[PDB]
């Protein structure tokens, strides 16, 4: 989960605001668990990737 | 659904008579010939299935078998409640005068 | 999932960079319990800068 | 915010002691 | 104790007071919206 | 000369901003130890089990208190009168849980407070002064000895002493009334007359002197500038003040003598507080106030209640509620 | 209200005989109660065993009954438990134990019925204050 | 000859169970036709391990070491009970009376204090089948009851209790009572625990045995105010058995 | 804990000796007055 | 609206602190001569 | 603890406002003669 927590944009230091004060947990929340890796497929059955 | 177990038991025969399975020993003071000798035997041989099972306690003289028989009207038995028998509370429940 | 850089800690990483990792309360920023950092803990270096 | 407010006032009163003693107005005789 | 040879008085005339109060006030009127956020 | 002689001259030097002295050699470290521990304990000390029944009591600001409710909690009733320094606990965490800091503070304090009294004699001796200012300070000092040590001794536990807090002191007064009826004890009554008259005589003497100042200033500036530090003149007319107060009451109810007067101002509150200190010290050994419960009774035998029987009702309410789980038996004899 | 002979009239024993007391026997029976009993039985309770009292209703259902003169005089000569199965003269003041309770060597037959009179007349005065405890102070 | 009461007062040895020589490695004959008892059972806890606890559901969490703040008050002693010989040769110990409980408060990293009632009430512990003697390989595995850390007459800081006290938050007269239901209604807990007594030193001459123990139980739930903590207690024990 | 105990026993002994030998070092002669 | 809770005291001290700094300097200047 | 939100600015201004009143009067007195 530590490796999956890095690969995620909420920890990007270039997503803040000048007057968005406080810790990062004040933003998206206090991280609890890794829900998992999502895999998207259409009706043909091929894997799609989210941009 | 959280109920006070002591309050709930007051709505039963425990709140009307001497419950042989929960009531403190200081309740046999109400009637003649129960305290302290027979009162000690009743708490020692608890619990009882029915009130009449108290008449079969080992070593009861032919006649203390009878003072019981005159005081069955004030006896009852309910399910033994944990918060009422633990800590030796049937012998001293913290209530004096 | 809730490290120091998610809580807005500023001087805490600078203490941890040079070897101050444990607290008198018994915890460590690495997750290890049962440690004894001696005097030079987080509370010790803070008192050292106050005195 | 409360704990910081109480200790801040306490620190000012102690800092006030240091000036009222070592930086008082000297009493002079005449 | 001997006085210190290096001290000079400080002045602030009335015009600098109005200028200072003005700058302080509209600086607060500008940033207050961002402090409230 | 030698360095020890030079050291003794500095300790007793009358030219220091704050006088040290031989009493001060003991007073300074003991006080510094007590305040530094008190400040830290009042802010961040964990809860303390005072009554020894595994029921901790929060007392520090960081644990949900304010200035009014915060307090340094007395040591556990499981310790009683046992000496409990830091090195008698297996660690600090055990030391804080059993009210360790309370003993360290009051011990280093009473020590330094006593040396503070001797320090008053010491500087009086080096300045050519009469020595009896320390005797007046013995009244508030003996009071601190009563509520911090003499009473825990008579009751057998430091858990019964006065806590180091504002609301903690209020808890000490209420329980002391339920178990000793201090209000009906004469020594506390003599103590009230000492503090009521003390404030009365303070306001009186302060008003009469400020009623007869020699006119030496204008209306534009303060009246205090009519006096200058170190002047030989007395800045108020004493016989003019005697002529006013002697006519309000009668001539012989007024002090014409300044030295007899300031002695009365020093005597009254000091011996008055001496008694209220001795009142706490005696009720520590359970010699309580007057008991007039059911003392008036009619021709048949009905209890004709008085105002004392009502006081007994309020006392019963405090007694049955204080330390609601610390008792297992019908009598509270300590 | 006065200390009437009606108030001072109490049962003698079990058959329903009554004996009327003068004010002389009530006061000394009250003084002798403070002398030899009030340390344990102040206000009508029992310090060493609050489960029992000296109210008349309690003394009535005792075995043998003690809500009368002759029963109380017998209890102070040979005390028993609340049901009469044990004799507790070894732990309770009595004349059978006046060797180990020296305060009982004074009392004679006249003194013991005076105390017994006070135990029976006082609950007719204070009501629930007798044997009530701190709740009715 | 050894000690008096004035030789142990204040030393701390009054909290320690007796021990046996390292040379006491014998075996106690157990006659299948005689009755037997445990005259004295003593348990001294030396280590307290507490749970840990939330949050991520990743792995089965592990007991962390904790640190005692209630001093030398944690040992059980003078517990007597009947020792049976069952029909299959195994022996069951049935607890009856004794000082079989000590309230213990330990503290862990962070400052959180874990109150618990270290007890062995109503302990029944049996051995493996066919025990012809109590050797240095014998071990008991038992089950006991853990009553609530506080009984029914106990009151909280605001006066609420189970068998006494208020039944609401009197300080907030016109507040909503539903979220306060957990703290207003006190509940008496009654769970169970497990313990393993492994004898290590046996003196078949006098009938004394010694060894180690490890028990597991729950901590104080504050009469249903919060979830309790799992605790593991370790230490040594001493027991003397007697032909009755 | 034993190490801390020794330190306090030394610190306390150091200050009480400064106290006893302080008054014994001719204290009554330390007065703005007659010195004997 | 759900504003910042400290934006009030942040704005109050943003005005008060530098204002009385300039007031202190001006009043002591006029009092000279 | 759930304390009042205005209590912070209540204490802050309660200290600051009368403080600067005395400070202004003092600095303008020492700047005299
Ligand atoms: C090197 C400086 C520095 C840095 C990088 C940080 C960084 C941090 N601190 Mg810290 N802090 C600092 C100094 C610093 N601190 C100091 C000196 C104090 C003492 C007052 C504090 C007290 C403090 C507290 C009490 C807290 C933080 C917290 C934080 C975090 C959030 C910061 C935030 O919201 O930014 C907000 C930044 C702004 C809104 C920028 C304001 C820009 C001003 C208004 C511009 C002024 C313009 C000027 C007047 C115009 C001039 C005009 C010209 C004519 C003159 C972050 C980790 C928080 C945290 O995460 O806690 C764990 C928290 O609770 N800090
Ligand atoms: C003026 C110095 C001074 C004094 C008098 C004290 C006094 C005390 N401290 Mg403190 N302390 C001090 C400075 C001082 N402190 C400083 C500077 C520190 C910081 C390191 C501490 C840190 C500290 C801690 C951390 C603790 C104490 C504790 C104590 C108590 C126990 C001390 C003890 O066992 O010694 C006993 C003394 C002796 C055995 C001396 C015997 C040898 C001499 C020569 C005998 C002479 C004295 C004799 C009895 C009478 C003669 C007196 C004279 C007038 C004739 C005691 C009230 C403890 C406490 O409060 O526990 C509740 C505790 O835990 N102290
Ligand atoms: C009209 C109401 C009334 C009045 C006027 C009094 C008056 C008094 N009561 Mg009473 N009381 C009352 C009602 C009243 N009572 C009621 C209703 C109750 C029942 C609840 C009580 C219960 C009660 C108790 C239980 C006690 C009192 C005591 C007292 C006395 C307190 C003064 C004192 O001890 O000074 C003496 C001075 C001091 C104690 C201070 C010593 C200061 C030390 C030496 C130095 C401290 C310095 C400090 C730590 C740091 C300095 C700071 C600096 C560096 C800036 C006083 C005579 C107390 C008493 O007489 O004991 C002595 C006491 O114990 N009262
Ligand atoms: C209505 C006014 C009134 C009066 C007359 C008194 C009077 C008294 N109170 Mg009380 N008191 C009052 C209001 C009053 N109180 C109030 C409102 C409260 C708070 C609710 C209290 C709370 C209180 C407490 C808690 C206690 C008293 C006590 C006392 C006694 C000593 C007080 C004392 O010396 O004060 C100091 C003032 C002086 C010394 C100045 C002199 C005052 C005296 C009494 C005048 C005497 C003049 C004399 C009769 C004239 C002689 C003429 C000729 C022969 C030359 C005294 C009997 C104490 C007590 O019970 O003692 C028995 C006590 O413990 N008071
Ligand atoms: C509650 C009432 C009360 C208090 C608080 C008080 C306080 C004081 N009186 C003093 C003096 C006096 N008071 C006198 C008569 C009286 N004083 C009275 C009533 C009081 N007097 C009364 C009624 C009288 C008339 C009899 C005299 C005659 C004197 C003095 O000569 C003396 C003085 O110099 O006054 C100017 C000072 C002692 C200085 C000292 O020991 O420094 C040493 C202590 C220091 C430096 C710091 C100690 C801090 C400690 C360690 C804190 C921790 C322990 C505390 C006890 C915590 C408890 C606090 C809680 C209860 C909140 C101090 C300001
Ligand atoms: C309708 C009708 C009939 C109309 C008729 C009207 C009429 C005029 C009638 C005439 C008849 C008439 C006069 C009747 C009298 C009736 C009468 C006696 C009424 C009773 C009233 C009464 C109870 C009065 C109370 C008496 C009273 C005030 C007592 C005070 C007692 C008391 C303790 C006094 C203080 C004494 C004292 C020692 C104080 C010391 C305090 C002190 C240290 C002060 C400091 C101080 C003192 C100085 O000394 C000076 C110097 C200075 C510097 C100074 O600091
Ligand atoms: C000294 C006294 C002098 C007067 C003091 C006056 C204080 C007024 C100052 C106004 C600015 C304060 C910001 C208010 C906004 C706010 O609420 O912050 C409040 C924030 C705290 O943020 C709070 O955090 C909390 C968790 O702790 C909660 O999450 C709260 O929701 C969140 O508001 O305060 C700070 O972040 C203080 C530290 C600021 C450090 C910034 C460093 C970077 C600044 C760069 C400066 C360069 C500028 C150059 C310009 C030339
Ligand atoms: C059956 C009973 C049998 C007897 C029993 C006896 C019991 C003890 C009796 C006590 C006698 C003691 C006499 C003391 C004399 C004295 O102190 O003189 C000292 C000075 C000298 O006076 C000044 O004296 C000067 C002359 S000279 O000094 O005396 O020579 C003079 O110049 C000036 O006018 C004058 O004011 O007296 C005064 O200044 C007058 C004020 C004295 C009042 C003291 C109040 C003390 C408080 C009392 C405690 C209660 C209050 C506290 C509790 C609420
Ligand atoms: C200008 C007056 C203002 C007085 C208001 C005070 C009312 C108090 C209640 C009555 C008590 C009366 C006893 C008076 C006593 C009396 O006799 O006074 C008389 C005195 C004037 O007397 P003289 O001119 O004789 O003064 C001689 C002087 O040289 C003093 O020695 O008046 C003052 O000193 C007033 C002081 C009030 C000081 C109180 C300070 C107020 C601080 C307020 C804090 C505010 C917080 C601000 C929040 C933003
Ligand atoms: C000290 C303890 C005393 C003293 C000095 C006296 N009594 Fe009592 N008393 C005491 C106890 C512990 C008990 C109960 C014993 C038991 O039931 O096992 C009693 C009981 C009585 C009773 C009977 C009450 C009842 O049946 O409800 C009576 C009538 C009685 N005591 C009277 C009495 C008298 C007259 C005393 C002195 C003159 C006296 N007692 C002394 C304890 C104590
Ligand atoms: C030399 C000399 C001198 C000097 C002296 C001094 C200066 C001293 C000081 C001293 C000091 C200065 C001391 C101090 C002490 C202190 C203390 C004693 C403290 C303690 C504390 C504590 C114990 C704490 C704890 C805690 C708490 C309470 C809570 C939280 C946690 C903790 C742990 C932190 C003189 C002048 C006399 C002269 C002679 C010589
Ligand atoms: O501790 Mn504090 O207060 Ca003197 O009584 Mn007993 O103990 Mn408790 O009760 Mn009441
Ligand atoms: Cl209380
Ligand atoms: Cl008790
Ligand atoms: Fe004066």
């Amino acid at each position: 989960e530590k490796l999956a927590f890095y690969d995620y944009i909420g920890n990007n230091p270039a997503k803040g605001g000048l007057f968005r004060t406080g810790p990062m947990n004040k933003g998206d929340g206090i991280a609890q668990a890794w829900k998992g890796h999502a895999v998207f497929r259409n009706k043909e059955g091929e894997e799609l990737f989210v941009r | 659904e959280l109920v006070n177990v002591v309050d709930e038991k007051l709505g039963t025969a425990y709140g009307e008579k001497i419950d042989l399975n929960n009531t403190n020993i200081a309740a046999f003071i109400q009637y003649r010939g129960l305290y302290p000798t027979l009162a000690k035997l009743i708490v020692k041989n608890a619990p009882y299935e029915s009130v009449e099972d108290v008449l079969n306690i080992p070593g009861l003289t032919e006649r203390q078998k009878q003072i019981l028989r005159e005081n069955l009207e004030h006896f009852t038995v309910t399910e033994v409640e944990t918060a009422l028998v633990e800590g030796g509370d049937r012998y001293n429940n913290g209530l004096y005068k | 999932l809730n490290p120091m850089w998610r809580q807005g800690m500023f001087v805490l990483p600078f203490m941890a960079r040079l070897g101050v990792t444990g607290s008198w309360s018994g915890w460590s920023i690495t997750g290890e319990t049962g440690i004894d950092p001696g005097f030079w803990s987080f509370e010790g270096v803070a008192l050292a800068h106050i005195v | 915010m409360e704990t910081i407010t109480y200790v801040f006032i306490f620190a000012c009163i102690i800092a006030l002691f240091f000036f009222a003693i070592f930086f008082r107005e000297p009493p002079r005789i005449t | 104790m001997e006085p210190n040879p290096n001290r000079q008085p400080v002045e602030l005339n009335r015009t600098s007071l109005y200028l200072g109060l003005l700058l302080i006030l509209v600086l607060a009127l500008l940033f207050s919206s961002y402090f409230f956020n | 000369a030698n360095l020890w002689e030079r050291f003794c001259n500095w300790v007793t030097s009358t030219d220091n901003r704050l006088y040290v002295g031989w009493f001060g050699v003991i007073m300074i470290p003991t006080l510094l130890a007590a305040t530094i521990c008190f400040v830290i304990a009042f802010i961040a000390a964990p809860p303390v089990d005072i009554d020894g029944i595994r029921e901790p009591v929060s007392g520090s600001l960081l644990y949900g208190n304010n200035i009014i409710t915060g307090a340094v909690v007395p040591s556990s009733n499981a310790i009683g009168l046992h000496f409990y320094p830091i090195w008698e606990a297996a660690s600090l965490d055990e030391w804080l849980y059993n009210g360790g800091p309370y003993q360290l503070i009051i011990f280093h304090f009473l020590l330094g407070a006593s040396c503070y009294m001797g320090r008053q004699w010491e500087l009086s001796y080096r300045l050519g002064m009469r020595p009896w200012i320390c005797v007046a300070y013995s009244a508030p000092l003996a009071s601190a000895f009563a509520v911090f040590l003499i009473y825990p001794i008579g009751q057998g536990s430091f858990s019964d002493g006065m806590p180091l807090g504002i609301s903690g002191t209020f808890n000490f007064m209420i329980v002391f009334q339920a178990e000793h009826n201090i209000l009906m004890h004469p020594f506390h009554q003599l103590g009230v007359a000492g503090v009521f008259g003390g404030a009365l005589f303070c306001a009186m003497h302060g008003s009469l002197v400020t009623s007869s100042l020699i006119r030496e200033t204008t209306e534009t500036e303060s009246a205090n500038y009519g006096y200058k530090f170190g002047q030989e003149e007395e800045t108020y007319n004493i016989v003019a003040a005697h002529g006013y107060f002697g006519r309000l009451i009668f001539q012989y109810a007024s002090f014409n003598n300044s030295r007899s007067l300031h002695f009365f101002l020093a005597a009254w509150p000091v011996v008055g507080v001496w008694f209220t200190a001795l009142g706490i010290s005696t009720m520590a050994f359970n010699l309580n106030g007057f008991n007039f419960n059911h003392s008036v009774i009619d021709a048949k035998g009905n209890v004709i209640n008085t105002w004392a029987d009502i006081i007994n009702r309020a006392n019963l309410g405090m007694e049955v509620m204080h330390e609601r789980n610390a008792h297992n038996f019908p009598l509270d004899l300590a | 209200a006065e200390l009437t002979p009606e108030v001072l009239t109490v049962p003698l024993n079990s058959e329903g005989k009554t004996i009327t007391l003068t004010e002389k026997q009530y006061l000394e029976g009250k003084r002798l109660f403070q002398y030899a009993c009030a340390s344990c039985h102040v206000g009508g309770i029992t310090k060493t065993n609050p489960s029992l009292d000296l109210r008349t209703e309690t003394l009535a259902l005792a075995t043998p009954p003690r809500d009368n003169i002759e029963g109380l005089v017998d209890y102070m000569k040979n005390p028993t438990t609340y049901d009469g199965e044990q004799e507790i003269a070894e732990v309770h003041p009595s004349l059978r134990s006046a060797d180990i309770f020296p305060k009982m060597r004074n009392l004679t037959e006249k003194d013991l019925v005076a105390i017994a009179g006070h135990i029976l007349v006082e609950p007719k005065i204070l009501g629930d204050k007798w044997g009530g405890g701190k709740v009715y102070y | 000859q050894t000690l008096t009461y004035d030789d142990i007062v204040g030393t701390g040895l009054a909290n320690k169970c007796p021990t046996l020589d390292d040379t006491a490695r014998g075996a106690y004959p157990i006659d299948s036709s005689q009755t037997y008892r445990i005259a004295r059972l003593c348990l001294q806890p030396t280590t307290f391990l507490v749970k840990e606890e939330p949050k991520n559901k990743r792995q089965e969490a592990e007991f962390v070491p904790t640190k005692l703040v209630t001093r030398e008050t944690t040992s059980l002693d003078q517990i007597q009970g009947e020792l049976k010989v069952n029909s299959d040769g195994s022996l069951t110990f049935v607890e009856e009376d004794g000082i079989d409980f000590q309230p213990v408060t330990v503290q862990m990293a962070g400052g959180e204090r874990i109150p618990l009632l270290f007890t062995v009430k109503n302990l029944v512990a049996s051995t493996q089948p066919n025990v012809t003697s109590i050797t240095t390989s014998t071990d008991f595995k038992g089950e006991f009851n853990v009553p609530s850390y506080r009984t029914a007459n106990f009151l909280d800081p605001k006066g609420r209790g189970l068998a006494s006290g208020y039944d609401s938050a009197i300080a907030l007269p016109q507040a909503k009572e539903e979220e306060l239901a957990r703290a207003n209604v006190k509940r008496f807990s009654l769970t169970k625990g497990q313990i393993s007594l492994n004898v290590a030193k046996v003196d078949g001459r006098t009938g004394e045995i010694a060894g180690t123990f490890e028990s597991e139980q729950l901590s104080d739930d504050d009469m249903g105010a919060h979830e309790p903590h799992e605790v593991k207690i370790q230490g040594v024990f001493y027991a003397s058995i007697e032909p009755a | 804990m034993e190490t801390l105990k020794i330190t306090v026993y030394i610190v306390v002994t150091f200050f009480v000796l400064l106290f006893v030998f302080g008054f014994l070092s001719g204290d009554p002669a330390r007065n703005p007055k007659r010195k004997d | 609206m759900e504003v910042n809770q400290l934006g009030l005291i942040a704005t109050a001290l943003f005005v008060l602190v530098p204002s009385v700094f300039l007031i202190i300097l001006y009043v002591q200047t006029e009092s000279q001569q």
